[PDB]
């Protein structure tokens, strides 16, 4: 009916936890705000010309 | 010294470079000193003057 289950790869122990989210965003209890997603970035030293 | 290479103590050898040590030249994986050997080109006149 209500819950909705997800498990935990890397538990501790043999921990359970319980959380509200409501239908609107803000009703959260943490929020993850990304800003920008992976921006890839390539070069070259001169120096040895290996790339990275 | 042309002495000592008739009697074989000393041979001419033209080796190459290790491809470990010649990946990582002048910075790459924490390497310190190894510049790398470059060349170039000079280039200059000549005057000349006539007589009668």
């Amino acid at each position: 009916g209500k819950y909705r289950v997800y498990i935990d790869q890397y538990a501790k122990q043999d921990y359970f936890t319980v959380g509200y989210k409501g239908p609107n965003e803000m009703d959260a209890g943490i929020y993850y705000a990304p800003y920008v997603a992976l921006t890839p970035l390539r070069g070259s030293d001169p120096k040895n010309f290996q790339p990275v | 010294i042309k002495k000592q290479m008739e009697a074989g103590a000393l041979v001419e050898i033209a080796e190459g470079m290790a491809t470990s040590i010649a990946e990582l030249q002048e910075g790459f994986n924490g390497s310190t000193d190894n510049p790398w050997n470059e060349m170039g080109f000079r280039i200059d006149k000549q005057v000349i003057e006539a007589k009668s």
